[PDB]
C-alpha cells in the first residue's frame, strides 16, 4: 500500500535532520552552551575580540560580569 | 454517422476569456493533472507477489507439450503423424515402427522447443489425444539442447504432469 | 570539532541521496499502480545499498577519450560543487554563516555548468558535444529567471544572508505575498536540474552528455544531480516556506524545515509522473517569452513596492 | 578467519549486489517486446525485484533478445552486446531468438541469436507469458547466485 | 579558515571517490575488449552573457534602497530594468528568439 | 546537412539543417523474415497463425482479414454467432491497439504514467484471449468458416464488468493529456496531411480521418455484422497529430459503444461452418463417424482446396485498411499471398509528413502513424 | 475510527504468524505479511492459504516449503516447485484444492 514508502522517506527524513541537529549541538558543546557569536560586521568582530581579552583564558564565549568589576 | 473531435469556437465573451486567461497564468490545468496521480497514490496497486502469487490461466492454456497414456498405461499415441503435418513450424519429427508386440509406436517423438510456435495445432490433429499442452508455462533453460525434446522427455512430463492435465481436458473437452 | 561537523553533513547528503532513489522509484511506482522495489530488503530498504555496490564493481568503458583531463575533472566539479552548495545553508544554523550566503549559492550553481560543457568534450562524439550545448544553453537560460527572482524576494528581506530568510519569514511565509515568483522559481529549479519535463539529456530519441561514464563515473554525476535536487527543494523552503526558529528548541526548526523539504523534494517526483516532456525550443520559449518579461515586470514591482508602502526591510 | 572463508561471504556480497540491481537492455525486435513491456505493468512490475524499466546499453547489465533476429539485424545486435560492459548476460525470449522459431526456413533470419551472441537463460514460448519471463529473469537471478569468481581465484 | 576546510573536504573526497571509481573495478580483471556550427545556439549564449551582466548591476539594489535619495535610486533601478526590457523585446521583434531555420 | 544514421528495428538516415529536418530516410527491413515467400509453403491452415505476427498489437484483426479472403475465394459464410464473436473481439482487439498506440505514443514524449494505468486493462483483455483460445496474443482463434471453440461459460459476464469499467479509464488518460498544454503543443499543429496529399500517398485509417475525409470500412464496405451495430465515426478537421490522438481516444469509446451491443445480441448456434469440408468436425463425432474422421484426417494432413481465383480482402483495422492480396491456384496452399500494410504506406509518408519540422517531432510523427514493424517489414 | 482499527489489524498479523519470529520469516522469505485462510499443505511442505477479500489475483498464495527433494529452498523458492495437483488451484484454473 501507499504507507509503505514511508520507511524509505523516513530514512530519508532522518538523513537530512543529522546535519541540522548536529550543527546545532556541536555550535552549543563548542561556545559554552550559547549560539555561536555571528559577526557580519566590523562592529561585531570588534566586540567578540574585545570579549577574548576580557575572558582572562582566551576565548570569546566566557562572559565576565558584574563579579569582574571592582 | 459520423462526429467531430476538435470542432468547438471558443466563446470570446469577456467572463470565457478570463477563464482561459486563469487557466493560462494559474495553470489550473496542469494541477488538475497532479491530482489524477494523486489519487494513484493512495489506491492499490495491481501488482501480486509473484512467486508466491500466480497470475489467473483457463483450462486452455497452451504450455508445454506432453505425451500422455491411457489409464492402462499404454501410450495413446500410434504414430499417424497428423501432428507433424500440421505443424506449422515443422517443430515436430517423427518415426515408427511395429512394436515388439505388433502395435503402432513412434520410435522417435521430437518436439524442438524453439522452432514451435506454441499455436496448439497439435493437439487438435491428434485423434486419441496423446501429445498436447499442458499447463506448465515455467521451463526455461540455460542451454539451448535443453529445449530439444524427445520422446523419452514428452513421455516424463505426461506422467508429470497427469494430474493436472486429465483435468484441465475434463473441462474443457465438451467445446472442442 | 568543525572537522566532525563537516563529515556530520557530507555522509548524510549522500545517504539522503542513495534513499532518494528508493523514495523516487516507489513514488513513482504507486502514481502508476505498481509497488517499486519491495524485494531487496524489508520495503526495498536495501536496494540503494545493492545498486551502489553493483555499479562500483562494474567494468569502465572509458571509450578513448579526446583529453582524459576533462574526463576526470568533471565528475570531481559535479560532485565537489554539489556538496559545496551545503556549507551555507542555515538548519537553522549553517555550517558557515556567510553574510553573502544567498550570491554564494548563485555563484556555484553556475559553475556547475562546466561539469556539462567538459563531459561534452570528452566523449569525442560530435553528437555526445551536440547534446551538452543544449543542456548549457538550457541551464544557463533558466539561471537568469533564478537571479532576477531571488533578487526580487531578498528586497523584502533586506540583505543576501540566508539566516536573515528566517527572520523575515517571522510572521508569514513569503508563500503569500510573492507567490507569483514562487511559481516561476520552482519551475527554474526543475528546469536547473535537468528535470522532468526539462529532461532532454535523459528525453531519449532526441538526445546523454554523460553517456561514455558508466559504473563508478556514472554514479558520481548521478549522485551530483540528486543532491542539487535536495538542495534545490531545502532553498525553497527557505526562500518561501520560512520556519520559525526558537532558539531553546532548535531541532523543531529542522524537523519542521525538513518536512517541507521532503515535501517540495517527492514534488519533484510528482510532477515527473504526471506530465509529458517540452520540446528543447519550447523551453527556451518558456523562460524567454513567457517566465523574462514576468520576471522582469515582477521585479520592477517589488523594488518599488516596498517604497510606497514604508516597508523596506532592515539593511542588517 | 581463514581465506577460504573470507573469499566465500565477498562472493556472497557482489553476487548478492549483481543479481539484486539487474538492468536490463530490452532489444525490442518483434512481438515477444509486448510481453516484455508486460513485465513492466503494474501486473507483475519488473521493477519491485530491482530491474529497472529501460536502461541505456551503457548501463545495462542483460540484454533480452526479445524478437526475431534478422541478418540485417544481426550486426547491429553484436556491436550493442561488444559496447556493454562486463559483468554481462544475455537472455534469449521466445522460439524467433531461441532457434528461428516460426521463421527458422527463411533466407533472412538468423536460426537463433546464440550464434551472434552467448546465451544465459532461454525463455520458451511464443511469445513466453510475461510470467514465464519473469521465470526466467530470477532464473538469472539464481543463476548468478551460483558464481564462485572469487573462490576460483583464490585457487589459482 | 572553516571555509577553506569545507572545500577541501568536499573536492578531496570527490576527487577520491573519482579515483577509486576507475581503480576498483579494475581489480576485477576482466577480459580485453579491443577495438556543425550553428548559429542560433551561439545567439542564445551571447544574449545570456548580456543579460547576465545587466543582472550584476541589478545585485546592490537590495542595498540601494536603503538611502536617502530614494527618488532618484527608484529612477535608476526601473530604468535598468526597462532598458533590460527593451533588449528583450528588440530580439523578440528581430526574429532572435526563434529556432526555425 | 547534418547527417545522422541513428540506427538501432528502425533505421533513420536524417540531414538536419541544425534543429530543422529537411530529409527523412526511413530505412527498413530490420524485421523482414519472408512471411509472404513461407506461406507458400503452407497449407491455409498453417499459414493462419502468420497474421497473428504481422500486426502484434491487433492480432485477432489479422486473423479475420485472412479469414474473410479465404472464405470469399471459398464460397462460404460463416455462421452469425461466429461473426458476432469476430466483431466482439474485433472491437476488444481495437482497444487494445488504440491503448498501445496512445500510451506509447505518450512515453515516446515523456508521458510514462499513463502507459501502466492502461496495460492493466491490457492485461484484463489478455485474459480474455487466453480464456477462449489459451494464448494471451497469439491467439489463431479467428479462422476461415467461423471461430475455433465457442465461448467458455461465464466470459460474457467478465467482459460486461470489464466494459462497465473502462469507460472511467479513458477519462483519465484524458485527464492527462487532451487539456493538458505541454501535450498540445507537441502534437498540434503537427504533422499536418492535407486530405489530397493522404488519399494520394496510400493513407488509411485516422491517417485520413483526422484529415476531414469520411471513411470507414465498416461503415463503407461492411463485413461480418458490422451492419448491425451503431456507432459513429469520429472525423478531424485540422490533419495534425492533436486531431488524430483524439479520433483514437474517440473510437476507444466506440468500440465500448459496439462491444456492449455486442454482448446484448449474441446469438445462439454453430461457431464454425457447418460444412465438414472446409471447417473440422467435432471431436466426438470424429471419434464416431467414419465421414467426420476421414475429414478430420484430410483438413488436418492437405487442408481444404481453395478454387482458383484473385482476391483483395480488406478490413478495417485498427491501424487502418489491412488488407490480403490472395491468388489461389486450386491446390491446399496458396500461389501467393500479398499483405497490404497500413503502416507500409504511412512509414513511406513520413518523409512528406516531416518536412519543416524539428527533430523532436519526428519522434510525435511515428507515434501518431501507429506504426509496428511486424506488418510493415513481413 | 477506522483509524484506530487500522493499526490493530496490523497487530494482529504478528499474531496471525505465530509471533515477532514467524512474522519476520515470511516477510523475509514472502515479503509479505498477510495472513489468510490455510487451504492445505503438500507432501513437499508447500502451505496454501487464500483469502477473497483481496482482489482477483492476490486471494490464493503459497508459502514454499524450506526443503524439498534434498534442496534448501529458505532462501531459493522456485514457482516450479507447485505440484501439478496444486498447479491448477493456485492458477486460478479451478475453484476445487
Ligand atoms: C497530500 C495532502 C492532500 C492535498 C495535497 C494537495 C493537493 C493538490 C492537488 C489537488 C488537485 C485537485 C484537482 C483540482 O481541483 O484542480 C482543478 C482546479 C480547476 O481546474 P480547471 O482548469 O479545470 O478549472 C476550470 C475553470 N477555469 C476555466 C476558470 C480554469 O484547479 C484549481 O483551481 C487550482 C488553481 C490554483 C493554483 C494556483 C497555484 C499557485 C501556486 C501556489 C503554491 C502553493
Ligand atoms: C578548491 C577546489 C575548487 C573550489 C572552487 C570553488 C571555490 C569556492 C568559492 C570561493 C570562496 C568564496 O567565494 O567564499 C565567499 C565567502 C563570502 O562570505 P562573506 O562575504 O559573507 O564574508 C565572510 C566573513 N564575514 C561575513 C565576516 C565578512 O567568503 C568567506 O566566507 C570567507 C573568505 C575566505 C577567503 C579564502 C578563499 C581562498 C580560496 C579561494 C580560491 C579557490 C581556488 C579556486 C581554484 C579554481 C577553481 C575555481
Ligand atoms: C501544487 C504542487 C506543488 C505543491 C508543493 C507542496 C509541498 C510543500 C509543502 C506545502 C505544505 C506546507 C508544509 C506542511 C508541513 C509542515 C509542517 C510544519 O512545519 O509544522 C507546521 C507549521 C508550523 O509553522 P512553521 O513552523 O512552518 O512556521 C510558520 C512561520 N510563521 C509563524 C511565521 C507563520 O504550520 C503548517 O505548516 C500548517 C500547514
Ligand atoms: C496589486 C498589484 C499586484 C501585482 C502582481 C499581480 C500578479 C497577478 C498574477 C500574475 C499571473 C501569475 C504569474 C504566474 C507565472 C505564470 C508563468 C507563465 O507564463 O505561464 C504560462 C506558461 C506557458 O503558457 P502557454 O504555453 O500556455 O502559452 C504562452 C503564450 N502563448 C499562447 C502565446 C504561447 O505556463 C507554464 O509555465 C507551464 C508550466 C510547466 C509545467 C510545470 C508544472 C506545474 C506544476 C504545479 C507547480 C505549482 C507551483 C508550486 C510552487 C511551490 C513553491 C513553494
Ligand atoms: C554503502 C555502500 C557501500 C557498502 C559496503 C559494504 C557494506 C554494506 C554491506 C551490506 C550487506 C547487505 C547484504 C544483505 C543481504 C540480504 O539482505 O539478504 C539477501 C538474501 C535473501 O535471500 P535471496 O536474496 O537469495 O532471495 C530473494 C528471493 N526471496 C525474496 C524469495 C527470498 O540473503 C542471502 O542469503 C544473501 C547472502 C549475502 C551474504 C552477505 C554477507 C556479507 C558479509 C559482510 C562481508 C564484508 C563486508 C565488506
Ligand atoms: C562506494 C560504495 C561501494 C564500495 C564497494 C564495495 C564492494 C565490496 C566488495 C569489494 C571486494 C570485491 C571486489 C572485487 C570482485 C571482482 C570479481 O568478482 O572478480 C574477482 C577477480 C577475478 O579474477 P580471476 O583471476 O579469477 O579472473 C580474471 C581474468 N579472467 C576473468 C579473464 C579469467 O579476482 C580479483 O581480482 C579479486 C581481488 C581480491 C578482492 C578482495
Ligand atoms: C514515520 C511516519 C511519517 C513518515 C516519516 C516522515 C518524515 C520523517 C520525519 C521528519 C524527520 C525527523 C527525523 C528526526 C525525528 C527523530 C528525532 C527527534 O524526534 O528529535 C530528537 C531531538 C534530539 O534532542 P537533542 O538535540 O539531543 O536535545 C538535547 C537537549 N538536552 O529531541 C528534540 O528536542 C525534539 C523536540
Ligand atoms: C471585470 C468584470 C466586468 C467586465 O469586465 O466587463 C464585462 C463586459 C461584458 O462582457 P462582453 O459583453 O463580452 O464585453 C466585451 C465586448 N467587447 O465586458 C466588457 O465590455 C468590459 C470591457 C471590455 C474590455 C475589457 C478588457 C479586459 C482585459 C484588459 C487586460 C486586463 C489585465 C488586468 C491584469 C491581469 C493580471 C491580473
Ligand atoms: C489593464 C490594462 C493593462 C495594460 C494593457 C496591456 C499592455 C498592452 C500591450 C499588451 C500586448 C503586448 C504586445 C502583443 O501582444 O504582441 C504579441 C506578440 C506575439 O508574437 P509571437 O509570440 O512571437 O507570435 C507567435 C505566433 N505563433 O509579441 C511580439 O511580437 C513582441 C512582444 C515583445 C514584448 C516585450 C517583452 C518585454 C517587456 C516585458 C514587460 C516589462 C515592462 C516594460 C516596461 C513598461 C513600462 C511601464
Ligand atoms: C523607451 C524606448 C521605447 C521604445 C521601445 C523600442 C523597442 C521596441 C522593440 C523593437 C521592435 C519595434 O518596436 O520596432 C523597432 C524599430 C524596428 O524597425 P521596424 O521598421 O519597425 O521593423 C523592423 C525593421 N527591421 O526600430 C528600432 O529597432 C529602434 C528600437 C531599438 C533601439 C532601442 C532604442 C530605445 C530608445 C532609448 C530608450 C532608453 C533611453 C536611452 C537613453 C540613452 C542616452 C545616452
Ligand atoms: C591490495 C589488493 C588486494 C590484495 C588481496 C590479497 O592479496 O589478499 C590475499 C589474501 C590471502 O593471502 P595469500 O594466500 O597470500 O593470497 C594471495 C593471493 N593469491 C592466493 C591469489 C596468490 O586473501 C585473503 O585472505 C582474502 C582477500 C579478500
Ligand atoms: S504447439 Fe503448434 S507449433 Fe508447437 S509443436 Fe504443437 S503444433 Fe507444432
Ligand atoms: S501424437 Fe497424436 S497426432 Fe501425433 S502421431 Fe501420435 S497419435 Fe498422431
Ligand atoms: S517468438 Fe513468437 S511472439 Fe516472439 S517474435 Fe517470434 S513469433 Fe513473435
Amino acid at each position: 500500500m501507499w504507507f509503505e514508502v514511508l520507511p524509505g522517506i523516513a530514512v530519508m527524513g532522518v538523513c537530512l535532520f543529522i546535519p541540522g541537529m548536529a550543527t546545532a549541538r556541536i555550535h552549543r558543546f563548542s561556545n559554552g552552551g550559547k549560539e555561536k557569536r555571528v559577526a557580519h560586521y566590523p562592529y561585531q568582530w570588534y566586540l567578540m575580540e574585545r570579549d577574548r581579552r576580557v575572558s582572562g583564558v582566551n576565548r570569546s564565549y566566557v562572559s565576565k560580569g558584574l563579579e569582574n568589576i571592582d | 454517422t459520423y462526429k467531430y473531435v476538435n470542432l468547438r469556437e471558443p466563446s470570446m465573451d469577456m467572463k470565457s476569456v478570463t477563464d482561459r486567461a486563469a487557466q493560462t497564468l494559474l495553470w489550473t490545468e496542469l494541477i488538475r493533472g497532479l491530482g489524477m496521480t494523486l489519487s494513484y497514490l493512495f489506491r492499490e496497486p495491481a501488482t501480486i507477489n509473484y512467486p508466491f502469487e500466480k497470475g489467473p490461466l483457463s483450462p486452455r492454456f497452451r504450455g508445454e507439450h506432453a505425451l500422455r497414456r491411457y489409464p492402462s498405461g499404454e501410450e495413446r499415441c500410434i504414430a499417424c503423424k497428423l501432428c507433424e503435418a500440421v505443424c506449422p513450424a515443422q517443430a515436430i519429427t517423427i518415426e515408427a515402427e511395429p512394436r515388439a508386440d505388433g502395435s503402432r509406436r513412434t520410435t522417435r517423438y521430437d518436439i524442438d522447443m524453439t522452432k514451435c510456435i506454441y499455436c496448439g495445432f497439435c493437439q487438435e490433429a491428434c485423434p486419441v489425444d496423446a501429445i498436447v499442452e499442458g499447463p506448465n508455462f515455467e521451463f526455461s533453460t540455460e542451454t539451448h539442447e535443453e529445449l530439444l525434446y524427445n520422446k523419452e522427455k514428452l513421455l516424463n512430463n505426461g506422467d508429470k504432469w497427469e494430474a493436472e492435465i486429465a483435468a484441465n481436458i475434463q473441462a474443457d473437452y465438451l467445446y472442442r | 570539532m568543525f572537522m566532525i561537523n563537516i563529515l556530520m553533513l557530507i555522509i548524510p547528503i549522500l545517504l539522503a541521496v542513495a534513499f532518494l532513489t528508493l523514495v523516487e522509484r516507489k513514488v513513482l511506482g504507486y502514481m502508476q499502480l505498481r509497488k517499486g522495489p519491495n524485494v531487496v530488503g524489508p520495503y526495498g530498504l536495501l536496494q540503494p545499498i545493492a545498486d551502489a555496490i553493483k555499479l562500483f564493481i562494474k567494468e569502465p568503458l572509458r571509450p578513448a577519450t579526446s583529453s582524459a583531463s576533462m574526463f576526470i575533472l568533471a565528475p570531481i566539479m559535479a560532485l565537489g560543487l554539489a556538496l559545496t552548495m551545503w556549507i551555507p545553508l542555515p538548519m537553522p544554523y549553517p555550517l558557515i554563516n556567510m553574510n553573502l550566503g544567498v550570491l554564494f549559492m548563485l555563484a556555484m550553481s553556475s559553475l556547475a555548468v562546466y561539469s556539462i560543457l567538459w563531459s561534452g568534450w570528452a566523449s569525442n562524439s560530435k553528437y555526445a558535444l551536440i547534446g551538452a550545448l543544449r543542456a548549457v544553453a538550457q541551464t544557463i537560460s533558466y539561471e537568469v529567471t533564478l537571479a532576477i527572482i531571488l533578487l526580487s524576494v531578498l528586497l523584502m528581506s533586506g540583505s543576501f544572508t540566508l539566516s536573515t530568510l528566517i527572520t523575515t519569514q517571522e510572521q508569514m511565509w513569503l508563500i503569500l505575498p510573492a507567490w507569483p515568483l514562487a511559481m516561476m522559481w520552482f519551475i527554474s529549479t526543475l528546469a536547473e536540474t535537468n528535470r522532468a519535463p526539462f529532461d532532454l539529456t535523459e528525453g531519449e530519441s532526441e538526445l546523454g552528455f554523460n553517456v561514455e561514464y558508466a559504473a563508478g563515473p556514472f554514479a558520481l554525476f548521478f549522485m551530483a544531480e540528486y543532491a542539487n535536487i535536495i538542495m534545490m527543494n531545502i532553498f525553497t523552503a527557505i526562500l518561501f516556506l520560512g520556519t520559525s526558529h526558537n532558539p531553546h528548541m532548535p531541532e523543531l526548526y529542522t524537523i519542521n524545515f525538513t518536512i517541507k523539504s521532503l515535501l517540495l523534494t517527492m514534488s519533484f517526483l510528482w510532477i515527473r509522473a504526471s506530465y509529458p516532456r517540452f520540446r528543447y525550443d519550447q523551453l527556451m520559449h518558456l523562460l524567454w517569452k513567457n517566465f523574462l518579461p514576468l520576471t522582469l515586470a515582477l521585479c520592477m514591482w517589488h523594488v518599488s513596492l516596498p517604497i510606497l508602502t514604508s516597508g523596506i526591510p532592515p539593511q542588517t | 578467519s581463514r581465506g577460504e572463508y573470507v573469499v566465500a561471504k565477498l562472493d556472497d556480497l557482489i553476487n548478492w549486489a549483481r543479481r539484486s540491481s539487474l538492468w536490463p537492455m530490452t532489444f525490442g525486435l518483434a512481438c515477444c517486446a509486448v510481453e516484455m513491456m508486460h513485465m513492466a505493468a503494474p501486473r507483475y512490475d519488473m521493477d519491485r525485484f530491482g530491474v529497472v524499466f529501460r536502461a541505456s546499453p551503457r548501463q545495462s547489465d542483460v540484454m533480452i533478445v526479445a524478437g526475431t533476429l534478422t541478418n540485417k539485424m544481426a550486426p547491429a545486435l553484436r556491436k550493442v552486446y561488444d559496447q556493454m560492459p562486463e559483468p554481462r548476460y544475455v537472455v534469449s525470449m521466445g522460439s524467433c531468438a531461441n532457434g528461428g522459431g516460426y521463421y527458422h526456413y527463411s533466407y533472412s533470419v538468423v536460426r537463433g541469436c546464440d550464434r551472434i551472441v552467448p546465451v544465459d537463460i532461454y525463455v520458451p514460448g511464443c511469445p513466453p507469458t510475461a510470467e514465464a519471463l519473469l521465470y526466467g529473469i530470477l532464473q538469472l537471478q539464481k543463476k548468478i547466485k551460483r558464481e564462485k569468481r572469487l573462490r576460483i581465484w583464490y585457487r589459482r | 579558515m572553516n571555509l577553506m576546510l569545507a572545500l577541501l573536504t568536499n573536492f578531496t573526497l570527490a576527487t577520491l571517490l573519482v579515483i577509486i571509481a576507475f581503480w576498483l573495478p579494475q581489480l576485477n580483471v576482466y577480459s580485453e575488449k579491443t577495438s556543425p556550427f550553428s548559429m542560433k545556439f551561439f545567439l542564445v549564449a551571447i544574449t545570456f552573457l548580456l543579460f547576465d551582466l545587466e543582472i550584476a548591476l541589478l545585485l546592490p539594489l537590495p542595498w540601494a534602497s536603503q538611502t536617502a535619495n530614494l527618488n532618484t535610486m527608484l529612477t535608476m533601478a526601473l530604468f535598468l530594468i526597462i532598458l533590460l526590457a527593451v533588449s528583450l523585446a528588440y530580439e523578440w521583434t528581430q526574429k532572435g528568439l526563434e529556432w526555425t531555420e | 546537412n547534418l547527417t545522422l544514421n541513428f540506427g538501432p528495428v528502425l533505421r533513420l538516415v536524417m540531414e538536419l539543417s541544425g534543429e530543422m529536418v529537411r530529409k527523412c530516410d526511413p530505412h527498413i527491413g530490420l524485421l523482414h523474415r519472408g512471411t509472404e515467400k513461407l506461406i507458400e509453403y503452407k497449407t491455409y491452415l498453417q499459414a493462419l497463425p502468420y497474421f497473428d505476427r504481422l500486426d502484434y498489437v491487433s492480432m485477432m484483426c489479422n486473423e479475420q482479414a485472412y479469414s474473410l479472403a479465404v472464405e470469399k475465394l471459398l464460397n462460404i459464410r460463416p455462421p452469425p454467432r461466429a461473426q458476432w464473436i469476430r466483431v466482439l473481439f474485433g472491437e476488444i482487439t481495437r482497444l487494445l491497439n488504440h491503448i498501445m498506440a496512445v500510451t506509447t505514443h505518450a512515453l515516446d514524449i515523456g508521458a510514462m504514467t499513463p502507459f501502466f494505468w492502461m496495460f492493466e486493462e491490457r492485461e484484463k483483455m489478455f485474459e480474455f484471449y487466453e480464456r477462449v483460445s489459451g494464448a494471451r496474443m497469439h491467439a489463431a482463434y479467428v479462422r476461415p468458416g467461423g471461430v475455433h471453440q465457442d465461448l467458455p461459460l461465464g466470459l460474457m459476464d467478465d467482459i460486461y464488468e470489464f466494459s462497465k469499467n473502462f469507460s472511467l479509464r479513458i477519462d483519465e488518460l484524458e485527464e492527462m493529456l487532451t487539456n493538458n498544454r505541454i501535450w498540445r503543443n507537441r502534437t498540434v499543429d503537427i504533422g499536418i496531411v492535407t486530405a489530397e496529399d493522404a488519399l494520394n500517398y496510400g493513407f488509411s485509417g485516422v491517417m485520413l480521418r483526422g484529415s476531414g475525409i469520411q471513411w470507414d470500412l465498416r461503415k463503407t464496405q461492411p463485413y461480418d455484422v458490422y451492419d448491425q451495430v451503431e456507432f459513429d465515426v469520429p472525423i478531424g478537421s485540422r490533419g495534425d497529430c492533436y486531431d488524430r490522438y483524439l479520433c483514437r481516444v474517440e473510437e476507444m469509446r466506440q468500440s465500448i459503444r459496439i462491444i456492449s451491443q455486442c454482448l446484448n445480441k449474441m446469438p445462439p448456434g454453430e461457431i464454425k461452418v457447418d460444412d465438414a469440408k472446409v471447417s473440422p468436425p467435432k471431436r466426438a463425432e470424429m471419434k464416431t463417424s467414419m465421414e467426420s474422421l476421414i475429414h478430420h484426417f484430410k483438413l488436418y494432413t492437405e487442408g481444404y482446396q481453395v478454387p482458383p481465383g484473385a482476391t483483395y480482402t480488406a478490413i478495417e483495422a485498427p491501424k487502418g485498411e489491412f488488407g490480403v492480396y490472395l491468388v489461389s491456384d486450386g491446390s491446399s496452399r496458396p500461389y501467393r499471398c500479398k499483405i497490404k500494410a497500413p503502416g507500409f504506406a504511412h512509414l513511406a509518408g513520413l518523409d512528406k509528413m516531416s518536412k519543416g519540422h524539428m527533430l523532436a517531432d519526428v519522434v510525435a510523427i511515428i507515434g501518431t502513424q501507429d506504426i509496428v514493424f511486424g506488418e510493415v517489414d513481413r | 475510527m477506522e483509524l484506530l482499527q487500522v493499526l490493530k489489524r496490523g497487530l494482529q498479523q504478528v499474531s496471525g504468524h505465530g509471533g515477532l519470529r514467524g512474522y519476520l520469516r515470511v516477510l523475509f522469505r514472502a515479503n509479505d505479511v498477510r495472513v489468510g485462510t490455510l487451504v492445505g499443505e503438500d507432501k513437499y511442505g508447500n502451505k496454501y492459504y487464500e483469502d477473497n477479500k483481496q482482489f482477483f489475483g492476490r486471494h490464493r498464495w503459497v508459502i514454499y516449503t524450506t526443503e524439498m527433494n534434498g534442496k534448501n529452498t529458505f532462501w531459493d523458492v522456485d514457482g516450479s516447485m507447485v505440484p501439478p495437483e496444486w498447479h491448477r488451484w493456485l492458477h486460478c484454473m479451478t475453484d476445487d484444492p
